[PDB]
């Protein structure tokens, strides 16, 4: 099995626009999320609310919808609460929250792309695994 | 080579720094050598970390151990912890390196080059273990310089910028002390608490003036009894209790490191005031007290009552009572309830957490300091994969308490057994059978029958 | 000498290096195809086939996590020979299909014997008795009971333990959540004469260093010893005043505290040998019925026993389906024994 | 004292070194490709990073037939391809 | 002379057919009130509420145990490290129910094993011997202390203290090894070589110096008979024993000197020992042993489990089964 | 005086050292497999 242009083929936007990441960036992504988001995000879950997790069927039920690099880019700029009522970059790193969190002060637009690119692609290989918890470990 | 084998020195090679009791001038380089070597290591360590460090991620997260020290005397921090500036520490990693090259010269000139015995050259440099007014006046200037470093950490906090205050109100920052606790009453009164739970002994210190106050303290006591053992000689008790050989001498400061090795474990363990969390991670007690506030903080913005949940034991899910009353964190943190800090201690009341605070003034900020002790709480495996044991791989992170911690608790241990080694070797070789018994007058046959 | 028989004993009995003998010729290629064995499979051998685990430096274990694993369970007790009907002589197929165990088990098992059969036979040719032969009856009687008895009692040797570190870690736990091997009074005395003769080791070796006689100038004093020295290196009467009023008790026959030595690890480790081959039946230690009718009864009733047997089931639920993958176990999340939050 | 020239002999010798500081290094080299060429993997039949799952398998290639593991084994290396 | 030098000199006697000394002073005391109080617990304490989830566990014959099963039980997880004699409790049913015997078990035994270790130096000096038999008691005085109270310090709790029984003690490995992998942890692999070692050592120089006894007795007899109590003369040949363990592996990986061979034996267990003690006290502050779970992966990002992924799951279901009404919240952080 | 070259000891020494050298060689270039 490999890590083909298939499975680095993702959701670019609600329209069913796709883009084809590179391997490149797949590293980067996985390089990037270990940086500013596995404290809490480790294997999909989130540690301080396991209700929420990275899952793409999650995602997509979001609001606005979060399963594609559109809508996880724009989470990590102004990250909302799962109904899309509340901004809580207070609480959520984000681009507008570097000065108190401050591993996302140098974070580039490329490298935000990167991370949303990672979380699409790692449940393509991990399958339920992702956002599984202990259960699939 | 004088003394340099087995034949003349009466000790192997694997024991050959015994060779050296009696050889004043070798003995100082080994010892200027050895100075030269820990210099060294903290010059090269802080340039090291220096060159890994990324100012933007919490030291904690960096495997630092050194930054941290240098921060906490208030150098290179601004607000919260940020790091404004760099060059203090790479100052700090610079000087000590350059020393070490200064020790490491003196060190091999004493060790190769120089007098193997200090004694027919010098007789203010020459000793002799036996006598005991030269061991009380070397041991004298050591305290007076002992006294004096004390003191210049004095007029760093005092006179030279201050000490970084995880305390300051409204925020961590750099403070300068200026009302350093002198009252005997609270400095001595430390010594005589409790080293159990809620009391922590000298643990237990959470504010600048009180550490301050203690250093005035203790840089004046090193040099008033250092300025004591130059001028006097030891009484007859002394005399009468101690064995009085350099084995002897070195067996009482391995106890003395052996116990302040410990005491450090303990310190980087439960203290979060000179050991601040926005460097070191949280405490152990801190990030399992930061998950319950965590919880609570959640489900009470889901519309839970806190104060009313019950838990499945019948004591409060989130809030339960103190065997003496106070509202403190439930769960098994009900045993970290002694746990204070900047981003709690400002929901607690004179009956300990209270509830309208909690329901009414939890701040954004305190959310967030929770949300980060509660994921770098301080376990993680040896090749540092954070987490609990079960965890997967993916985020690499021990926090330096636990690598401060174990290291100083396996050296204390260690420090320990050759107190014990050496403290041992030293009374049997003052009596004279430390090589064995002597065939024709084995104590034990001397003796009567035990039955 | 005489024939030739008298001839090769000459040769096979040479006073050299490495003493070879009769049992020499068992001993050498069992001992050298077991231990090559071993490593070979754990640097270049898979057990992807046989249980779905990488296995070996090739595919990126470290010294802690490779093995030689088992067979899969499907392989029963097989001999699973290179030329059985299994592999029928592909050497790749024998590979895959966990060859290497069976190999490293039958030439370890004669190569201990041909040890043994080595102590017996240099004993007699330098006329001492043969106790270190029989002392290592309990190093034969743990290697038997435990990787070829105890598969032998259970489907396959699937079941016996993996030859690597990690892998043998794993056959702990799992005597522990299956067997509750903890509890076995055959286990319990062989951890007291395994720590009862470290125990003794120690405290042996620290007598005599620390009442040894002057017999040199030196402070470093090994070089004050003589093999060929008629004297004692050591006071036996001052360790036994020195014991006798710290302890209680003393030894005072050195004969005796020397075959004791031999006595307390040798004996627990044929004790624990013996509870190993009741786990080859499952039948165990697993619980005591009073404990039981009680806790069924009385919903307050607790001990540390009914606390560890909770963790003993966690244990078979949460490793089983990875553990036994011939089993094809799907265990949905709503079954799993879990306590609260964890 | 059993005959045989002493190592530290041996190995102090010119001569010693002169023979080995060619096959240490032929057989550490030979080492080194029997890796590096592939060959270890088709030698002891051990998977490469891309062959443990062909790409949109589920489960574990386990054996479960004892006289026919060989043929399974077979049967679950085309299947990669 | 006065009473004071009359009683140090009884104290220090080498006569006394135990010894005392100042060491004893402080240990037959401490000893005996922790022995007083384990065996009254072991029988008769009722259920300690060990959680502090006022789920009471019973510890005691009386109350329904046996040998195997019974304990006295930790402290509290309420009281923590907090100190809790008997006179800060309102009531001994209190105390009891709080697990007020365990601390006072647990102090008064540490610091009487502790003065155990100090009188070995003692008598050693009063005999005129060397002194380093204390040293080598030093590796299970520490790892008592590891399990009694370093590990307690570390988690914050005497609850999390081992237990004074020998199920008990089974329930600290298991939620030790869920906590922190030692199995995984190279200092209880040492401490492993540590005691298989020293039991093979131990069996080893039991059969060698059994097996060249100079004969001195009849076949009626024992052996052992052939050694008198006292005796100047060795009464087994080392030459023969070397002569035999020198040809079994290989010359010099036999001692012929018993000075070296009787350090090693030494050594061995102790140093491996001292390594266990230290594996404990340092998973005591959560530096845990190796974790390679999910270290192998495909070339695709499929996981490739290894013994250590099983381990995991092994340990994952010990986790999540432990103290099962005790979490609220999703870590297991002390 | 004059030593033989080849002994049980000789090869004894090379049943080992041999495959160890080898074995090695294998594990070194392993360190550079990337999956
Ligand atoms: C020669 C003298 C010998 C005499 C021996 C007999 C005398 C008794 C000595 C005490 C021995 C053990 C006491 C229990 C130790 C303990 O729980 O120590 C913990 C305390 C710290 O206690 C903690 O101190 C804390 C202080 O933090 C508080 O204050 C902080 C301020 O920033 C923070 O705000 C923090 O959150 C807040 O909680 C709290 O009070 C905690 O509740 C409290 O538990 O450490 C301390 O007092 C430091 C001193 C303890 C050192 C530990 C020694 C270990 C011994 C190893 C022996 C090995 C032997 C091998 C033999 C072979
Ligand atoms: C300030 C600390 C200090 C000092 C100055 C001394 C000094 C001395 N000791 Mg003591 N000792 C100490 C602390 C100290 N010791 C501690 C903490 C222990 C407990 C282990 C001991 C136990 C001890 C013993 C058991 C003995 C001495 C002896 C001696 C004398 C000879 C030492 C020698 O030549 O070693 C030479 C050095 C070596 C052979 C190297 C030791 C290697 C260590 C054990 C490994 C360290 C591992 C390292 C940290 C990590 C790995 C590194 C890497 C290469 C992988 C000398 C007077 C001897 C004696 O009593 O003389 C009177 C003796 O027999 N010491
Ligand atoms: C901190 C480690 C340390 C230090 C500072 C010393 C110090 C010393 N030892 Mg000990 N020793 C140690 C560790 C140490 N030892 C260990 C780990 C062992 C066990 C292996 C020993 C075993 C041992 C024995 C058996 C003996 C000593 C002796 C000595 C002394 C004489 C050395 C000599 O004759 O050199 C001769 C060696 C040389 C000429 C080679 C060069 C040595 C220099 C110092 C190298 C310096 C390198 C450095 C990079 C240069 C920087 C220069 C720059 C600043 C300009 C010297 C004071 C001897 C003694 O006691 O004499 C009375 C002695 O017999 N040692
Ligand atoms: C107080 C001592 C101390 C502490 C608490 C630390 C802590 C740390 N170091 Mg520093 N360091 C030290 C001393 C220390 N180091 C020394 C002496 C050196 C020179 C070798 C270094 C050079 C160094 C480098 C180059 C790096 C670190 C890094 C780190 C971090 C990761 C450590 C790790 O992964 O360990 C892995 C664990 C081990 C290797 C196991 C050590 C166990 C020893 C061998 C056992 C000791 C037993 C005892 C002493 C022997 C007694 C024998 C007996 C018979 C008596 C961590 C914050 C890393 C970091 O993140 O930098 C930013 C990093 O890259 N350190
Ligand atoms: C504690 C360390 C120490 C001690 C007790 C000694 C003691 C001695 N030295 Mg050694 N030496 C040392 C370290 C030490 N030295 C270092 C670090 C170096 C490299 C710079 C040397 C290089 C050296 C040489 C090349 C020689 C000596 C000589 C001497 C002898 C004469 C010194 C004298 O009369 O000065 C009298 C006093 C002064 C000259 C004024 C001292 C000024 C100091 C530097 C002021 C700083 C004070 C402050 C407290 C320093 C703190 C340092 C700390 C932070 C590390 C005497 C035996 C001589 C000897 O062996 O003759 C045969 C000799 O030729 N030394
Ligand atoms: C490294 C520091 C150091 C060292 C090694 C020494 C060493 C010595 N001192 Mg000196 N001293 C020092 C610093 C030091 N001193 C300082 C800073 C001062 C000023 C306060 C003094 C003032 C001083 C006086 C006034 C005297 C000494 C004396 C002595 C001698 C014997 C002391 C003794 O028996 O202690 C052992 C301690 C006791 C016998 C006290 C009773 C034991 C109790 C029960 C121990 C309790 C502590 C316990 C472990 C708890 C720890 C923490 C606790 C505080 C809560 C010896 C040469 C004596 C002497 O001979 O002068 C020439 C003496 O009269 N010193
Ligand atoms: C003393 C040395 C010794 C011993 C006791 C063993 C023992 C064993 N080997 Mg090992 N082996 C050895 C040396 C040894 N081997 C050497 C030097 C090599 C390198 C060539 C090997 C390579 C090897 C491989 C590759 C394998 C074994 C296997 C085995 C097992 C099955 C052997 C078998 O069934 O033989 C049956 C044969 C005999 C018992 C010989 C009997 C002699 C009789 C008395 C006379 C026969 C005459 C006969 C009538 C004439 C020919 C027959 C005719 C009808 C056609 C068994 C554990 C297998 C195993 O481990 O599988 C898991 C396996 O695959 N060995
Ligand atoms: C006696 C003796 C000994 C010991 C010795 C010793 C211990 C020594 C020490 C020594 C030392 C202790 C040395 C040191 C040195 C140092 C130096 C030489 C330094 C230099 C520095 C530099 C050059 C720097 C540079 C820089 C800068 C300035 C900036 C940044 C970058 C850099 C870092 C590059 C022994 C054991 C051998 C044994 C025998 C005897
Ligand atoms: C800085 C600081 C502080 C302060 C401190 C102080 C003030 C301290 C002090 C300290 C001290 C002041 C200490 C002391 C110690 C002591 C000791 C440690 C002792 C010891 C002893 C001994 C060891 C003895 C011995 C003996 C005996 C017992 C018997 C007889 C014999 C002999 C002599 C051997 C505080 C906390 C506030 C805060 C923070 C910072
Ligand atoms: C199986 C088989 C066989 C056989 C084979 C063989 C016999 C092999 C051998 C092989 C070998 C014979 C190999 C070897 C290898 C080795 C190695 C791989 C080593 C390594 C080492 C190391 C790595 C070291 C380490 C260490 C230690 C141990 C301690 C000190 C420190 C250190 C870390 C250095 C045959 C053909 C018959 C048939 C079929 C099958
Ligand atoms: C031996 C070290 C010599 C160098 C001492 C440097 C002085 S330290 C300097 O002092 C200033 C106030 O004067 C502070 O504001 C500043 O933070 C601090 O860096
Ligand atoms: C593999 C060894 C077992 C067989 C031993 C039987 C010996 S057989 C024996 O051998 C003698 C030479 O030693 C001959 O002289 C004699 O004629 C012959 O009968
Ligand atoms: O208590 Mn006894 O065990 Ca040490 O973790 Mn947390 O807490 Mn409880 O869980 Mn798991
Ligand atoms: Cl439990
Ligand atoms: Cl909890
Ligand atoms: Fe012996």
């Amino acid at each position: 099995a490999e890590l083909t242009p298939e499975v680095l083929t993702v959701p670019l936007n609600s329209e069913g626009k796709t883009i084809t990441l590179t391997e490149k960036q797949y590293l980067e992504g996985k390089r990037l999320f270990q940086y500013a988001c596995a404290s809490c995000h480790v294997g999909g879950i989130t540690k301080t609310n396991p209700s929420l997790d990275l899952r793409t069927e999650t995602l997509a039920l979001a609001t606005p919808p979060r399963d594609n690099i559109e809508g996880l880019v724009d989470y990590m700029k102004n990250p909302t609460t799962y109904d899309g009522e509340q901004e809580i970059a207070e609480v959520h790193p984000s681009l507008r929250s570097a000065d108190i969190f401050p591993k996302m002060r140098n974070l580039t637009e490329k490298d935000l792309v990167a991370i949303a690119g990672h979380i699409l692609v790692e449940p393509k290989i991990l399958g339920d695994k992702w956002g599984g918890g202990k259960v699939y470990y | 080579a004088t003394n340099r084998d087995q034949e003349s020195s009466g000790f192997a090679w694997w024991a050959g720094n015994a060779r050296l009791i009696n050889l004043s001038g070798k003995l100082l380089g080994a010892h200027v050598a050895h100075a030269g070597l820990i210099v060294f290591w903290a010059g090269a360590m802080t340039l090291f970390e220096l060159a890994h460090f990324i100012p933007e991620k919490p030291m904690y997260e960096q495997g630092l151990i050194l930054i941290p020290h240098i921060a906490t005397l208030g150098w290179g921090v601004g607000p919260g912890g940020e790091v404004v500036d760099t060059f203090p520490f790479f100052v700090v990693g610079v000087v000590h390196l350059i020393s070490s090259a200064v020790l490491g010269f003196g060190g091999v000139y004493h060790a190769i080059r120089g007098p193997e015995t200090l004694e027919e050259y010098s007789s203010f440099f020459g000793y002799d273990w036996k006598d005991k007014n030269k061991m009380t006046t070397i041991l004298g200037f050591h305290l007076i310089v002992l006294g004096i470093g004390a003191l210049l950490l004095v007029a760093k906090a005092m006179f030279f910028g201050g000490l970084y205050d995880t305390w300051a109100p409204g925020g961590g920052d750099v403070r300068v002390i200026t009302n350093p606790t002198l009252d005997p009453r609270v400095i001595f009164g430390y010594l005589l608490k409790s080293p159990f739970g809620g009391e922590g002994w000298i643990v237990s210190v959470n504010n600048l003036e009180d550490v301050v106050g203690g250093h005035i303290w203790i840089g004046l006591i090193c040099i008033a009894g250092g300025i004591w053992h130059i001028l006097t000689t030891p009484f007859g008790w002394a005399r009468r209790a101690f064995i009085w050989s350099g084995e002897a001498y070195l067996s009482y400061s391995l106890g003395a490191l052996s116990m302040m090795g410990f005491i450090a474990t303990c310190f980087v363990w439960f203290n979060n005031t000179v050991y601040p969390s926005e460097f070191y991670g949280p405490t152990g007690p801190e990030a399992s007290q930061a998950q319950a506030m965590t919880f609570l903080i959640r489900d009470q913005k889901l519309g839970a009552n806190v104060g009313s949940a019950q838990g499945p034991t019948g004591l409060g899910k989130y809030l339960m009572r103190s065997p003496t009353g106070e509202i403190i964190f439930g769960g098994e943190t009900m045993r970290f309830w002694d746990f204070r800090g900047p981003w709690l201690e400002p929901l607690r009341g004179p009956n300990g957490l209270d509830l309208n605070k909690i329901k009414n003034d939890i701040q954004p900020w305190q959310e967030r300091r929770a949300a980060e002790y509660m994921t770098h709480a301080p376990l993680g495996s040896l090749n540092s994969v954070g987490g609990v044991a079960t965890e997967i791989n993916s985020v690499n992170f021990v926090s330096p308490r636990s690598w401060l911690a174990t290291s100083h608790f396996v050296l204390a241990f260690f420090f320990l057994v050759g107190h014990l080694w050496h403290a041992g070797r030293a009374r049997a070789a003052a009596a004279g059978f430390e090589k064995g018994i002597d065939r024709e007058s084995e104590p034990v046959l001397s003796m009567p029958s035990l039955d | 000498e005489r024939g030739w028989f008298d001839i090769l004993d000459d040769w096979l009995k040479r006073d050299r290096f490495v003493f070879v003998g009769w049992s020499g010729i068992l001993l050498f290629p069992c001992a050298y195809l077991a231990l090559g064995g071993w490593l070979t499979g754990t640097t270049f051998v898979t057990s992807w086939y046989t249980h779905g685990l990488a296995s070996s430096y090739l595919e990126g274990c470290n010294f802690l996590t490779v093995a030689v694993s088992t067979p899969a369970n499907s392989m029963g007790h097989s001999l699973l020979l290179l030329w059985g009907p299994e592999a029928q002589g592909d050497f790749t197929r024998w590979c895959q299909l966990g060859g290497l165990w069976t190999f490293i088990a039958l030439h370890g098992a004669f190569g201990l014997i041909g040890f043994m059969l080595r102590q017996f036979e240099i004993a007699r040719l330098v006329g001492v008795r043969p106790y270190n032969a029989i002392a290592f009856s309990a190093p034969i009687a743990v290697f038997v009971s435990v990787f070829l008895i105890y598969p032998l009692g259970q489907s396959s040797w699937f079941f016996a333990p993996s030859f690597g570190v990690a892998a043998i870690f794993r056959f702990l736990l799992f005597f522990q959540g299956f067997h509750n091997w903890t509890l076995n009074p055959f286990h319990m005395m062989g951890v007291a004469g395994v720590l009862g003769g470290a125990l003794l080791c120690a405290i042996h070796g620290a007598t005599v260093e620390n009442t040894l006689f002057q017999d040199g100038e030196g402070a470093s004093t090994f070089r004050a010893f003589n093999p060929t020295q008629a004297e004692e290196t050591y006071s036996m009467v001052t360790a036994n005043r020195f014991w006798s009023q710290i302890f209680g008790i003393a030894f005072s026959n050195k004969r005796w505290l020397h075959f004791f030595m031999l006595f307390v690890p040798v004996t627990g480790l044929w004790m624990s040998a013996i509870g190993v081959v009741g786990l080859a039946l499952n039948l165990r230690s697993y619980d005591f019925i009073s404990q039981e009718i009680r806790a069924a009864e009385d919903p307050e009733f607790e001990t540390f026993y009914t606390k560890n047997l909770l963790l003993n089931e966690g244990i078979r639920a949460w490793m089983a389906p990875q553990d036994q993958p011939h089993e094809n176990f799907v265990f949905p999340e709503e079954v799993l024994p879990r306590g609260n939050a964890l | 004292t059993t005959g045989e020239r002493p190592f530290s002999d041996i190995i102090t010798s010119v001569r010693y070194w002169v023979i080995h500081s060619i096959t240490i290094p032929a057989l550490f080299i030979a080492g080194w490709l029997f890796v590096s060429t592939g060959l270890a993997y088709d030698v002891f039949g051990t998977p490469r990073p891309d062959s443990y799952y062909a790409q949109e398998q589920r489960s574990i290639p386990l054996v479960t037939d004892r006289f026919e593991a060989k043929q399974q084994v077979e049967t679950f290396l085309e299947q990669l391809k | 002379a006065n009473l004071w030098e009359r009683f140090c000199n009884w104290v220090t006697s080498t006569d006394n057919r135990l010894y005392v000394g100042w060491f004893g002073v402080i240990m037959i005391p401490t000893l005996l009130a922790a022995t007083i109080c384990f065996v009254i617990a072991f029988i008769a304490a009722p259920p300690v509420d060990i959680d502090g989830i006022r789920e009471p566990v019973s510890g005691s014959l009386l109350y329904g145990n046996n040998i195997i099963t019974g304990a006295v039980v930790p402290s509290s997880n309420a009281i923590g490290l907090h100190f809790y004699p008997i006179w800060e409790a309102a009531s001994l049913d209190e105390w009891l129910y709080n697990g007020g015997p365990y601390q006072l078990i647990i102090f008064h035994f540490l610091l009487g094993a502790s003065c155990y270790m100090g009188r070995q130096w003692e008598l050693s000096y009063r005999l005129g011997m060397r002194p380093w038999i204390c040293v080598a008691y030093s590796a299970p005085l520490a790892s008592a202390f590891a399990v009694f109270l370093i590990y307690p310090i570390g988690q914050g709790s005497f609850s999390d203290g081992m237990p004074l029984g020998i199920s008990g003690t089974f329930n600290f490995m298991i939620v030790f090894q869920a906590e922190h992998n030692i199995l995984m942890h190279p200092f209880h692999q040492l401490g492993v070589a540590g005691v298989f070692g020293g039991a093979l050592f131990c069996a080893m120089h039991g059969s060698l110096v059994t097996s060249s006894l100079i004969r001195e007795t009849t076949e009626t007899e024992s052996a052992n008979y052939g050694y008198k109590f006292g005796q100047e003369e060795e009464t087994y040949n080392i030459v023969a024993a070397h002569g035999y363990f020198g040809r079994l592996i290989f010359q010099y990986a036999s001692f012929n000197n018993s000075r070296s061979l009787h350090f090693f034996l030494a050594a061995w267990p102790v140093v491996g020992v001292w390594f266990a003690a230290l594996g404990i006290s340092t998973m005591a502050f959560n530096l845990n042993g190796f974790n390679f779970n999910h270290s192998v992966i495909d070339a695709k990002g499929n996981v490739i489990n290894t013994w250590a992924d099983i381990i995991n799951r092994a340990n994952l279901g010990m986790e999540v089964m432990h103290e099962r009404n005790a979490h609220n919240f999703p870590l297991d952080l002390a | 005086v004059s030593y033989p070259i080849f002994t049980v000891r000789w090869v004894a020494v090379h049943t080992l050292a041999v495959p160890t050298i080898f074995f090695l060689g294998a594990i070194a270039a392993m360190q550079f497999i990337q999956r």
